[PDB]
């Protein structure tokens, strides 16, 4: 339900929506669903921390408007 | 629960269960069919099988715990025998 | 050897006690592995030693070199002290089996080389000249480690 | 009272962790039953240690130096002791000198 | 504080072990586990005279001292009625010529 | 006592001891005195005088043991048909003994095989205690020279059983467990017997089998039946490998029947998977669910095929409203289908997150449909609720409805044209009074910051604050005036970097005596009391009393400023044209002109223009205010 | 009447750099419970509070290189 | 063209320069509206430096985009 | 019940940590590694398109005073790096990070030396700008 932008190298602001409880698998799936990048190319970087396919959202204090570093 | 061993002289010592399963091959001469109570052999005499007895209840009693763990004595007389028979018990 | 004191530098205080009759001399395990002695401890005899945090120590007996376990477990840890209090450890004995002990007291009774003068067969004699070496104990520590 | 007070914050900053990687083995007296020497007492005529230092800041210098030469002298030159006895001693004279 | 008995009649020996305050009658219904003859049937002696049930082990002389764990004390038998009698192991080996 | 040493005839000890071991391994009644007496011959032959015979005890062991399985497995030759049954009897037989007859060994163990296991150059067979030596040599001699018929005779029990028949569980599963058992006391592999010579066969022909029936399910009845029927046959295998087959293999043989019954076919599922959940046929799409979440690439076009359909269903039902009540009409068939299909995913997909997940980008899209006008019509909606028109409902309904508004614009994605409409939205109802509720409006303020940051909400909180801010100055003022204008003070003053209505003026506006008066008091209370940013008088919205004594009856009117001044200029004369108004006034003409306006429609004033004052005006009470219409 | 006018402008909210704190708003250390802002050479504006500290710490101001007097 | 700025004070401002303004021109023009000599000014686009002698089109910056201005760094 | 007073340089972070979240800084993100500790925190450097250290993704580990801001926190990459300025250890030597010690033979202006008004996102941008203009004066 909430709304995040997962922000690429070059700026693209990818708008994408996740729910709250979320997993980390299923948001780097919704940028192949409508960004083109394979999941298993994907590294996603929140606060920091390099996003684990395993951990929730919940345990990453995702907010909505919170910009999401991706590198592929 | 008690098993009945018995020694050359006619001696019958009866202990435990418990504590005379912590020998292999007591343990194997329970394990067997017929029931294998009562535990009769061929050398050791009373004087040697009752110093093997008090190993059983003294390896129960006073160790794998927390203290001293005192020595329990061994006659230098009785060294050999008693060395021939816990190599036979396989205690 | 997988089994070596750490050369971390790093100063450590520690006490060996004896709680058990026999007489524990403290064995140190050097930076490469290599068994290294220390001064005996008499029967109920215990002191300080210096040594730096990470070092690998075991125990034997002093004449038959008789295994003995140090605060229930074969080799003891030190790790850096408070206020410099030297740490506490305890050596007590193992559960022997009845053939390992009636070797034992053998052993003791009789000197190290008159076990063939012992009128019982020469398989138990095989027995008998079988010194535990700390090489034998360390290897199979190592092994033990490896394995769990 | 300046100089006490700064021989005082002196050994609260040798004290602190900051150099206690090598201030370490000075933090209490040396132990003679512990480490086994029983000719650091003959060789050794006055020890000192930075707890037992805890009319001016010069008796205060005069206790660090001698706590210092001791350990310099009873310890051969490449000892680690003496390496970090003088690690110590630099942040010490700089202290002192500022 | 515990205490071990080595109890026997004639030259049949059993192992067990008790409490020091343990009483004669919690001592006779560890016989009764034993033998396993009940207690009012069981007649029982240190060294040769007749304990009695209320009295703890303790009180009949069973101390951690007197009975400890590798020199288990003897208890007399005897039952309901007949008379106690005890005999001796065997004699141990000769210690050989090499030793001695 | 014990075993002495004793010089033993190993030929005749052997020969009985031989005799009496046949006799036990065979299940025949022994003794136990006489079992114990060949224990005792085993310990007098393993400690033999002058030398041990324990070499040659093992070695007419393994002999004896040889020539039994030997026995044994031209016995099963011998028994034809009966195989299985046979088979299991004699491993009864042969496990109970080398259970035993391994304890009756363990002296030999201990003294001959522990102490001499290893060593020789040649690569002879290592010794093997009784117990692993029995096993092994049952293996060597009755399994790995039938494992061929085994194999077949087990599979076509199995297979049976697949086709309705019971055969006897016991006797398969202890046939196909002593496969198992022969592993026991050998460290390198626990199952790897079992699984090479069994389990890969068993799985090979049980995947053939299968697929053959998922061709058979699928030529002969539709879809629905197809999905329900492959449900139960993967049920009743289920347990048919419960009841035969070793554990382990659980997984691997279900994985067989989902992988030879469904994915081996996801081409139709795939097909028909439009037209099941497109025909949202309830149960045929919870069977397609549980199905396909057996196969990776299974779930994701099921995903695919519900978004599209919420998509299209929220498109068709949000497209063909009426135009009379779009707002209302727009966020109730947005939450209408968002409940639907919630309940319908949670009720029969198992409430998956992923189809929650299609679910949502499905009515984003909706919510953002254009030919933006969507957010313009939520803005509409949000807006209608907060105002005073929603007559009849509570407070409880108001604060309902606000939450079901923010969880239907949690997808809204133009926030840029959300938040531009709600802003001037929400600054007409404050500065007007037309707010329903400013609690309310607090309420879904802080939804709305709870939602997208204060950097979202912005301009609202400032709004909020700044009417707030409005209040507590007038209060301020009065106070101040109190502790120290012929008429009340209510004016405002706004930021226009939020509050879209700025237009503030510009022209050399006369404001009556009083008006003025009022100003310079507050002007000279707010340069002591206060300091920042200056603001233009907006004497467009500000309303004050202005009182018509020319009526028959009393009567006061909290009117705007600008309509305060134009009423004043009635007061030269009864008639009044257009440009003598315009030049007693100063104001602009677009704002005389509305003033005109609004003052006609009022009644107060009558029709190059030239206006007369109403002598018939008047009002529902003596003292009233009148509403800012010069948005 | 009612009328309007407001905000009497006089003149940026000259945020301070030490403690990112508005010029009207106390600083941060204040703020737990007089805090006057000091203006240096370069004309920044910075809390007496944290300016002195940061003089204290080093007679260099934060944002510019040069040193830090009043008017 | 018009640009933002970013100053070491949070505060947020902008620029109207054209593609055709040099380096040194932009960091003048960030000094007047800041109050910051360009000799302590630094500006950083895309995790690259500017260099005082180049042009905004040298580095491919168009309107809209953001400039980070720092202190002055060495080794 | 008074809530816990909240340290002046605790409060500096928090306000730093929700400034470079409502404002993103591209090429790097800033974290805390625990939650209970506010003057540790983690940041991952990516290399800027167009760099030797394009596609590169380095950690850091930032470690923050307790007199912040007064004193600089300290910043060393975790990823292994060969650089002029960069140590073995980690230890990243840049004239911001430098305490506002009055050096004359240091040859470091006290403008360019570390001062209140910097920021995290300053200081990232400053490590970020040097990795690619590495500065051979004084190499460590
Ligand atoms: C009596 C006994 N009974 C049963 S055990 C035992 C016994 C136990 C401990 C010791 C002494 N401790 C050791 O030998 C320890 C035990 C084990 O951890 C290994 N070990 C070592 O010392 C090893 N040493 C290290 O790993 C560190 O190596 C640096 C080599 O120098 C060690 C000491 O030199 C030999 C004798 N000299 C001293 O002790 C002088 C002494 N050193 C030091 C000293 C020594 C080493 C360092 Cl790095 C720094 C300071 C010293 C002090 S005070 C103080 C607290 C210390 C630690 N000190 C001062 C002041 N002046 N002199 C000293 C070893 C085998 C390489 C010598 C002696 C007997
Ligand atoms: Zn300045
Ligand atoms: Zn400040
Ligand atoms: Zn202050």
């Amino acid at each position: 339900s909430m709304l995040i932008k997962v922000k690429t190298l070059t700026g693209k602001e990818i708008e994408i929506d996740i729910e709250p409880t979320d997993k980390v698998e299923r948001i780097k799936e919704r940028v192949e669903e409508k960004e083109g990048i394979p999941p298993q190319q994907q590294r996603l970087i929140y606060s920091g921390k390099q996003m684990n396919d395993e951990k929730t959202a919940a345990d990453y204090k995702i907010l909505g408007g919170s910009v999401l570093h991706l590198v592929l | 629960m008690y098993v009945k061993l018995i020694s050359s002289d006619g001696h019958e010592f009866i202990v435990k269960r418990e504590h005379a399963l912590t020998s292999g091959t007591i343990k194997a001469m329970l394990s067997g069919p017929g029931q294998a109570n009562e535990v009769n052999f061929r050398e050791i005499p009373s004087h040697v099988l009752s110093k093997v007895c008090m190993y059983f209840t003294y390896k129960v009693r006073y160790t794998n715990s927390s203290t001293e763990i005192p020595e329990f004595p061994i006659a230098p007389e009785i060294a050999l025998e008693l060395l021939m028979a816990a190599n036979f018990l396989d205690c | 050897p997988v089994l070596r004191s750490v050369n971390s530098r790093e100063p450590s205080q520690v006490i060996f006690c004896n709680r058990s009759p026999r007489v524990v001399l403290p064995v140190w395990l050097n930076f490469d592995g290599e068994p290294q002695p220390y001064p005996t401890l008499p029967p109920g005899t215990g002191r300080r030693i210096h040594s730096y945090r990470g070092h690998l120590w075991l125990f034997r007996d002093a004449g038959t070199h008789d295994g003995l376990l140090v605060n229930q477990t074969e080799l003891f840890v030190p790790s850096l002290n408070v206020d410099g209090q030297p740490i506490f450890a305890n050596i007590t004995l193992p559960v022997y089996t009845l053939k390992e002990r009636c070797l034992q007291v053998v052993r003791s009774l009789v000197k190290p080389e008159n076990y063939r003068r012992l009128d019982i067969v020469r398989s138990l004699y095989e027995d008998l000249e079988d010194h535990p070496n700390v090489q034998k104990d360390l290897e199979r520590l190592t092994q033990e480690r490896i394995a769990h | 009272s300046e100089q006490l007070k700064c021989c005082s914050g002196i050994l609260k900053e040798m004290f602190a962790k900051k150099h206690a990687a090598y201030a370490w083995p000075f933090y209490k007296p040396v132990d003679v039953e512990a480490l086994g020497l029983h000719d650091y007492c003959d060789i050794i005529k006055h020890p000192m240690d930075m707890s037992t230092i805890k009319r001016d800041a010069q008796e205060f210098g005069a206790d660090v130096r001698l706590m210092f030469s001791n350990c310099y002298k009873y310890n051969p030159p490449d000892h680690e002791v003496v390496a970090m006895a003088r690690k110590l001693q630099d942040v010490f004279e700089m202290r002192f000198a500022k | 504080m515990d205490v071990f008995l080595m109890i026997r009649r004639h030259k049949t020996t059993i192992f067990t072990d008790a409490k020091e305050s343990s009483t004669v009658f919690e001592l006779k219904r560890i016989v009764e586990g034993i033998l396993k003859r009940p207690p009012d049937e069981q007649r029982l002696y240190k060294d040769d005279q007749l304990l009695d049930d209320g009295k703890t082990l303790g009180e009949c002389g069973f101390t951690s001292q007197t009975a400890r764990p590798q020199a288990p004390a003897t208890v007399g038998l005897a039952f309901r009625f007949e008379a106690l009698c005890i005999e001796p192991f065997s004699s141990p080996p000769e210690l050989p010529d090499v030793m001695k | 006592m014990s075993l002495k040493p004793r010089v033993v005839d190993f030929d005749e000890t052997w020969n009985k001891l031989l005799t009496t071991i046949k006799a036990v391994v065979m299940l025949e009644y022994v003794e136990r005195a006489t079992w114990n007496d060949r224990f005792s011959d085993i310990y007098a032959l393993c400690v033999a005088y002058p030398e041990p015979l324990g070499e040659r005890l093992y070695t007419e062991t393994k002999i004896f043991l040889e020539n039994h399985v030997r026995h044994l497995h031209k016995r099963v030759l011998e028994s034809e048909e009966q195989v299985l049954v046979m088979y299991h009897r004699y491993w009864e037989e042969y496990s109970k003994g080398a259970d035993y007859m391994d304890c009756l060994y363990r002296y030999l163990n201990t003294q001959f095989i522990k102490k001499n296991k290893l060593g020789g150059v040649d690569m002879n067979e290592p010794l093997m205690e009784i117990g692993e030596l029995a096993l092994d040599m049952w293996r060597k001699l009755m399994v790995e020279p039938l494992q061929a018929i085994l194999i077949r005779m087990l599979l076509r029990e199995i297979k049976n059983d697949r086709g309705g028949e019971d055969p006897n569980q016991k006797v398969i599963h202890g046939v196909i467990n002593s496969f198992v058992h022969v592993e026991q006391y050998k460290k390198k592999f626990p199952l790897k017997f079992y699984q090479e010579i069994f389990e890969s066969p068993f799985l090979t022909e049980t995947g053939e089998y299968y697929k053959q029936e998922a061709s058979n399910l699928l030529q002969e009845s539709n879809c629905s039946q197809y999905m329900e029927k492959v449900l139960g046959r993967l049920k009743d295998e289920e347990i048919r490998c419960r009841k035969y087959l070793h554990p382990s293999s659980y997984t691997k043989v279900i994985h067989e029947c989902q992988q030879r019954m469904v994915a081996d076919h996801l081409q139709f599922l795939h097909a028909e998977c439009h037209n099941i959940i497109r025909q949202e046929k309830k149960n045929d799409m919870a069977n397609m669910y549980v199905l396909l979440r057996a196969v990776s690439t299974g779930l994701p076009h099921m995903i695919q095929e519900l978004q599209n359909h919420i998509h299209d269903e929220g498109l068709r039902a949000t497209s063909n409203l009426t135009q009379e009540n779009m707002p209302t009409l727009f966020v109730e068939s947005v939450l209408e289908v968002h409940g639907k299909f919630v309940q319908l995913i949670n009720t029969v997909l198992n409430g998956d997150q992923h189809f929650m997940s299609a679910l949502d980008k499905a009515l984003t899209s909706v919510v953002n449909y254009r030919e933006c006008k969507a957010p313009e019509l939520l803005a509409k909606y949000c807006d209608n609720l907060l105002k005073k028109s929603a007559k009849g409902m509570t407070e409880n309904e108001v604060e309902d409805r606000l939450t079901s508004f923010i969880t239907v614009f949690k997808y809204i994605d133009d926030k840029d044209v959300f938040q531009k409409f709600y802003a001037r939205m929400l600054a007409k109802r404050l500065i007007h009074g037309l707010s329903m509720s400013m609690d309310s409006e607090e309420a879904m303020i802080n939804k709305l910051k709870q939602a997208c940051g204060y950097e979202f909400t912005s301009k609202l909180h400032r709004m909020y604050t700044d009417m707030s801010v409005s209040a507590d100055l007038n209060n301020k003022f009065n106070n101040f005036i109190k502790n120290q204008l012929g008429i009340s003070f209510q004016i405002y003053v706004l930021q226009a970097g939020a509050w879209p209505l700025t237009q503030a003026p510009s022209s050399t506006f006369a404001i009556p005596q009083e008006l003025e008066k009022s100003v310079q008091m507050f002007e000279l209370f707010y340069s002591q009391h206060f300091s920042g940013r200056k603001l233009t008088w907006l004497h467009y919205l500000c309303t004050g009393e202005v009182k018509m004594n020319y009526l028959g009856k009393p009567y006061v009117a909290m009117v705007t400023t600008y309509q305060m001044a134009v009423l004043l200029a009635f007061n030269n004369s009864e008639t009044v044209s257009y440009k003598e108004l315009q030049d007693s006034t100063q104001m602009n003409e677009k704002e005389l002109t509305k003033t005109i306006k609004s003052l006609l429609d009022v009644k107060m004033i009558n029709h190059e223009s030239s206006f007369s004052l109403n002598m018939n005006f008047s009002s529902k009470r003596t003292k009233f205010k009148i509403t800012t219409s010069m948005q | 009447w009612n009328a309007v006018a407001l905000w009497a402008w006089d003149i940026v909210v000259d945020n301070c750099a030490i403690c990112r704190n508005h010029i009207m708003d106390l600083c941060i250390e204040c703020q737990a419970n007089e805090c006057t802002v000091a203006w240096g050479v370069c004309n920044h504006a910075f809390h007496f509070h944290c300016i002195s500290r940061w003089l204290k710490t080093r007679q260099v101001c934060p944002l510019d290189n040069r040193e830090w007097e009043f008017q | 063209m018009q640009i933002f700025v970013k100053t070491l004070t949070g505060k947020t401002i902008t620029l109207e320069v054209e593609p055709s303004d040099t380096i040194e021109n932009v960091k003048a023009k960030i000094q007047d509206k800041e109050g910051i000599p360009p000799d302590q000014q630094r500006l950083i686009f895309a995790g690259k430096q500017l260099e005082d002698g180049r042009t905004l089109s040298d580095y491919n910056i168009q309107k809209e985009s953001t400039l980070h201005l720092v202190l002055r760094l060495r080794g | 019940m008074a809530r816990p007073l909240v340290p002046s340089s605790q409060k500096a972070l928090l306000l730093e940590l929700k400034g470079l979240q409502e404002e993103p800084v591209e090429g790097f993100r800033v974290t805390l590694v625990d939650e209970g500790d506010l003057y540790n925190w983690e940041v991952a450097i990516f290399g800027p398109p167009n760099t030797y250290y394009e596609g590169g993704y380095f950690k850091a580990r930032l470690k923050f005073p307790i007199d912040y801001p007064y004193s600089p926190p300290a910043f060393r990459f975790l990823t292994k790096m060969w650089h002029p300025n960069i140590y073995e250890t980690g230890d990243v030597c840049i004239s911001i990070l430098h305490p506002p010690v009055d050096d004359p033979q240091s040859g470091e202006l006290p403008s360019e030396r570390w001062n209140p008004t910097q920021n995290v996102r300053t200081i990232l941008l400053s490590v970020i700008s040097l990795l690619n203009e590495p500065n051979t004066f004084s190499p460590a």
